RNA sequence: GGUGAAAUUCUUGGAUUUAUUGAAGACUAACUACUGCGAAAGCAUUUGCCAAGGACGUUUUCAUUAAUCAAGAACGAAAGUUAGGGGAUCGAAGAUGAUCAGAUACCGUCGUAGUCUUAACCAUAAACUAUGCCGACUAGGGAUCGGGUGGUGUUUUUUUAAUGACCCACUCGGCACCUUACGAGAAAUCAAAGUCUUUGGGUUCUGGGGGGAGUAUGGUCGCAAGGCUGAAACUUAAAGGAAUUG
RNA sequence: AAUUAUUGCUCUUCAACGAGGAAUUCCUAGUAAGCGCAAGUCAUCAGCUUGCGUUGAUUACGUCCCUGCCCUUUGUACACAC
RNA sequence: UCCGAUAUAGCGUAACGGCUAUCACAUCACGCUUUCACCGUGGAGACCGGGGUUCGACUCCCCGUAUCGGAGCCA
């Protein structure tokens, strides 16, 4: 529900992302 | 709570008021009632010497009961002890201080409050921080409620306190500085100086403590107690 | 023994949690013109006469 | 003509302490707290322990010396509730029935100028 | 919607209040949307001036009183049989009872 | 000690408590308000120094030098980051005692980072009055803050004066508040959210049903956390606002 | 038709119960409480019920303290309505 | 080998030689809640073992049993 945890959980996203595209560049 | 002590030593009776003398505490020359109170302490033994042990002890009590009447009534004063021999052990001025609950009824809202402190020594060498504390008042004939200052009367009022107190104090050494508080004509000073600043009631001082002591000077103290 | 004869003049109205507390203003019989309110357990009407181990106890009102 | 100690009575909640001392207070009488007398662990601070706390105070200085008393009461204070405990005012009124002479009743809790901090929180204790 | 005009509170014109804690559970509050009562009883209590006074020297000298402010929670307020609600109507009341 | 009740915990090695001191760091109570200052964030102990600011008064001066603003720039709560100092309280994490069917949550006791400071980043907030700035006009009323004007007014100096504080009247500027609706609005409500179909005073920014989505990708800034910019495929007939009765 | 005695009568046998703990029911005047009678179900069987009469107190003449319910205010993202 | 310490309901725990021994938890029943939790009311459960002292031992002395700590070793 709470948008703010739908934030939080987005931006633990983007690191996952993030990280696992360093692996190729 | 009775059964409830788990353990009571880490490791693993004689009654202690039969051991003990009464001495009476005497109070300076510049207070109306010589005779304050009573302490406890053993026998002067091989190697506690208990009269040393009763050198320190500080005792506060009320105005009122040292001038006996109540016109002093919040007015504590703390004494100290500082010689004792031929159990009439001898005590000194230690500091003023104000009960609580006149302290909080002069304080009311609508109203400016106004604290002052100076740290003038006197001219025995004791060093003291006087605190003063005032109150705006509400002029008769006045039509608003509050009653407030303007922040740059607080100023004024403030330097002409900290000047008063600091002069009051400057050639007083103990015993007439003891002798102005008690009928309270420092305070009349300071109304005198600031009643064409600010009305400014309740200019009850506040409380008094000391900072710094010099050398005992033992014959000063008996030129108290007669 | 200080024994205190007092006779009512007003029944205030019923008190306490659970309602068995009357408040009643009551007079002294001697040294009049001097009153107080007492608690009072049972019925009491107008111009009854109480008797007191203690004179002067001013039981609170509600108001 | 009177012999005077101060009682500091120290009545938080969860408990309460009476304590008479000499008046220049290095010397103590007899404390007893609400704990004491009552193996509850709750009714500590009731005002019933404070009364039995109380007399026990008033009786041990009877046959010390002691037959007036200077009341200081005092709450937690610092940065805590600083009302009195339930058990404050029992324990002032029972010693006085028990033939010590009262005077200079003065409330002695500590109050700060602002200082450090409240436990609790920013949100308090939820509940 | 809105609910009052001043919304919870008394700032207009500072932007920021300096928040005190709350008294029952300690709750971080602005001082100015606090619910200050002020409590000033006598120190023993209004009907046992006898038992004190009947075993007190110094005859009748002050009987004197405790003062201290109180500062509650909107939360704390309304729990403790205070401020608690009122109507739509006498919302707009600021008058004290 | 703690709690609704307890327990973890400290205690005959003296815990809790009382008294006399000492140290450290934080904070600035009560006064404290429908009160003040600041562009906002924000700012509450005394004093000294430095520079700044509004309003008022002005028969002083200049003379249209102005309003709003892409780009660009200064400041920017808390949290967070880098490096020293400090590190008392409280305390994300963590460890424990409970409660519970479970409780890695609420509650209790500890407790690192943090909380404070110096230098440097971050550039966010329900950063809200959810109400851009400037200008003019439209109903009354009292209160208050700052400045000014007048009154043989009151009080205190040396009865007396100039003053300081008050009282009355007026005026400028400000934080606001009360009543009403010619007026507005879907209503709640609003002296502006009024002078908008009888539609045009000047200007900047933003929105175009709901999700996907402030997501993906590309840039750019950042030490990082992340900030700014920002879709499409696809999916849907409702989401949503304010009030009424239950 | 009575055997797990339908009930009535006689004799003998003569058990807990020494006034009842935490709780909980009913009750304001002929009411409570004591006592019995008629009818109901019945070929027989009242320790039940529906009514009736005899004797017949104390304590209230109030309160919202506990419990239950009603009204108002209040919040709502419920309307097949917690 | 010596010294010292420990040994009570299903768990924990304390003992005055004038009592086959209190408690909180676990349960037996009855309670109070729409219901589930908290809370209340009366029991059953116990002294490591064996001897001695004693008008009266869980409790005072001796031995053994199991555990723990510290000390020393010419067949």
């Amino acid at each position: 529900m709470r948008a703010k945890w739908r934030k939080k959980r987005t931006r633990r996203l983007k690191r996952k992302r993030r990280k696992v595209r360093a692996r190729s560049k | 709570a009775v059964g409830k002590n788990k353990r009571l030593s880490k490791g693993k009776v004689v009654d202690p008021f039969t051991r003990k003398e009464w001495f009476d505490i005497k109070a300076p020359s510049t207070f109306e009632n010589r005779n304050v109170g009573k302490t406890l302490v053993n026998k002067s033994t091989g190697l506690k010497s208990a009269s040393d042990a009763l050198k320190g002890r500080v005792v506060e009590v009320c105005l009122a009961d040292l001038q006996g009447s109540e016109d002093h009534s919040f007015r504590k004063i703390k004494l100290r002890v500082d010689e004792v021999q031929g159990k009439n052990l001898l005590t000194n001025f230690h500091g003023m201080d104000f009960t609580t609950d006149k302290l909080r009824s002069m304080v009311r809202k609508w109203q400016t409050l106004i604290e002052a402190n100076v740290t003038v020594k006197t001219s025995d060498d004791y060093v003291l921080r006087i605190f003063a504390i005032a109150f705006t008042r509400k002029q008769a004939n006045q039509v608003k409620r509050h009653s407030y200052a303007q922040s740059s009367h607080i100023r004024a009022i403030r330097k002409v306190i900290s000047e008063i107190l600091t002069k009051e104090v400057q050639g007083s050494t103990l015993a007439q500085l003891t002798s102005k508080l008690i009928p309270e004509v420092i305070n009349k000073e300071i109304e005198n100086a600031t009643k064409d600043i600010f009305p400014l009631q309740n200019i009850h001082v506040r409380k008094v403590k000391l900072l710094k002591q010099p050398k005992f000077d033992v014959g000063a103290l008996m030129a108290l107690h007669g | 023994t200080p024994v205190t004869l007092a006779k009512v003049i007003k029944v205030l109205g019923r008190t306490g949690s659970r309602g068995g507390v009357t408040q009643v203003r009551v007079e002294f019989l001697e040294d009049t013109s001097r009153t107080i309110v007492r608690n009072v357990k049972g019925p009491v009407r107008e111009n009854d006469i109480l008797v007191l181990m203690e004179s002067e106890r001013e039981a609170r009102r509600l108001r | 003509s009177q012999v005077f100690g101060v009682a500091r009575i120290y009545a938080s909640f969860n408990d309460t302490f009476v304590h008479v001392t000499d008046l220049s207070g290095k010397e103590t009488i007899a404390r007893v707290t609400g704990g004491m007398k009552v193996k509850a662990d709750r009714d500590e601070s009731s005002p019933y322990a404070a009364m039995l706390a109380a007399q026990d105070v008033a009786a041990k200085c009877k046959e010390v010396g002691i037959t007036a008393v200077h009341v200081k009461i005092r709450a937690t204070g610092g940065t805590r509730t600083k009302t009195p405990g339930p058990g404050g005012q029992a324990a002032l009124r029972a010693l006085a029935r028990s033939g010590l002479r009262i005077g200079r009743i003065e409330d002695v809790t500590p109050v700060p100028s602002d200082s450090t901090r409240k436990k609790g929180g920013r949100r308090g204790r939820r509940l | 919607p809105k609910k009052r005009a001043s919304n919870g509170r008394n700032k207009k014109g500072r932007g920021h209040v300096k928040p005190v804690r709350c008294v029952n559970c300690s709750k971080s509050i602005p001082k100015d949307k606090a619910i200050k009562r002020m409590a000033i009883r006598n120190i023993v209590e209004a009907a046992a001036v006898r038992d004190l006074s009947e075993a007190s020297v110094y005859p009748e000298y002050a009987l004197p009183k405790t003062y201290n402010k109180l500062h509650y929670c909107v939360s704390c307020a309304i729990h403790a049989r205070i401020v608690r609600v009122r109507s739509r109507e006498d919302r707009k009341n600021r008058a004290p009872p």
